[PDB]
């Protein structure tokens, strides 16, 4: 029954919400379509920030994986918090005047709808390719970053299936096309998942470390402290391969190898008690603490431009 | 979607045992009392070979059977 920031919203409501928020906040939010899903559904992107010349950007997406409902819930919360507090708190005013945030509320829309009406734990896209009767590819194994080398299945029926080729999915090709086009302005890439309460940086497709590794580790350590400020929520952090697991073809690694020096994957609440089924009553607290983390990272990026 | 509004979720019939099924609308499959599911898949996990490095949901690994353990992909 309409949109709420403290409930999970079906796609039709989120879609309506993206237009509403643009219409209600014309100086701060505009909405774009960056492409179309396997099933032909428009994929929306919000640009949050005040008009300005040659603005650097931070790209954040939610809803890679269908069942991770708290992820889209957070992109929505972020947009409201940003506009609500613009011109009222000095940090956020500065951020939106000097930076744009691209916010992609649900990438895997076909999958998201599927979890609402059919199968709550679906993860992948809903595509079909020649050669298999199984459905769906893992969008976070589908990027050109050590594609399908470790931590990815070659079996089309598996949850970590990498696809027939990198960017085989319209959704990931649409995201990669957008970032490639805006590469010279995008300074950070942030991709929101759940669960397990972690902040992860490259690399997941191999055990190597970025040239930047010490700085990334220090930034992660500092932002999880900031996150813990509010409600005491404990996050761990580190390079993906050893901290979570090997996982080739990830969007975080791909973005980093494009030259985006600040590239993180967030894993939100909880640690497994509810898992993917995070109760609606925890949405606010989760989103509040996560907002502090994103703000902290954005402010750091503003002082470390390149 | 009544099923989801009430705090449950939809699942295929084969994944929701009889005692866990609910009467609420919203699903083209069936509304399931997810809190009553057990086993790896019932927790959003996937059974994998023992030598697959993953984040294991250890309490559900026995449900995966021989040579298999419960991984949750995040
Ligand atoms: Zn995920």
């Amino acid at each position: 029954t309409g949109h709420s920031y403290e409930k999970y919203n079906n796609w039709e409501t989120i879609e309506a919400w993206t237009q509403q928020v643009a219409t209600e906040n014309p100086a701060l939010i505009s909405r774009s379509v960056i492409g179309t899903t396997f099933e032909g559904r428009a994929i929306y992107l919000l640009k949050v920030g005040k008009a300005g010349q040659n603005k650097p950007a931070i790209f954040m997406d939610c809803g890679f994986h269908a069942r991770e409902w708290i992820s889209p819930a957070f992109c929505q919360w972020f947009v409201r918090e940003a506009v609500r507090t613009y011109g009222r708190e000095i940090q956020v005013t500065e951020l939106l005047n000097k930076l744009d945030f691209y916010v992609l509320p649900v990438l895997n829309i076909d999958g998201y709808i599927y979890t609402w009406t059919k199968s709550r734990f679906w993860r992948k896209t809903r595509s079909t390719h020649t050669g298999s009767s199984c459905i769906g590819t893992d969008p976070n194994r589908n990027f050109d970053a050590g594609w399908c080398e470790i931590g990815a299945s070659r079996n089309p029926c598996d949850e970590t299936y990498c696809g027939p080729a990198a960017e085989s999915e319209k959704e990931t090709k649409a995201l990669a096309d957008f970032i490639r086009n805006k590469l010279s302005s995008i300074k950070a890439y942030l991709t929101i998942h759940s669960y397990s309460q972690m902040m992860i940086y490259p690399y997941s497709y191999a055990y190597k470390l970025g040239e930047n590794n010490a700085e990334l580790n220090a930034l992660a350590k500092a932002t999880v402290k900031e996150l813990a400020s509010l409600h005491g929520t404990k996050y761990t952090y580190g390079p993906g391969a050893t901290t979570i697991y090997p996982a080739a073809g990830g969007s975080d690694d791909w973005a980093y190898d494009q030259g985006i020096r600040y590239s993180f994957t967030f894993e939100l609440r909880d640690t497994g008690r509810y898992g993917f089924l995070l109760p609606e009553s925890q949405i606010r607290a989760t989103c509040e603490e996560t907002f502090l983390a994103i703000k902290y990272v954005a402010s750091y990026v503003l002082e470390h431009l390149y | 979607n009544e099923c989801v509004s009430k705090g449950f979720g939809c699942l295929p019939q084969s994944d929701c045992p009889q005692e866990a099924r609910l009467s609420y609308g919203g699903c083209s499959t069936v509304c399931c009392d997810l809190s009553k599911l057990t086993g790896c898949k019932g927790k959003g996990g996937e059974c994998n070979p023992l030598d697959r490095q993953c984040k294991e949901l250890q309490a559900e690994s026995a449900s995966c059977g021989k040579g298999q353990k419960c991984c949750v992909w995040l």
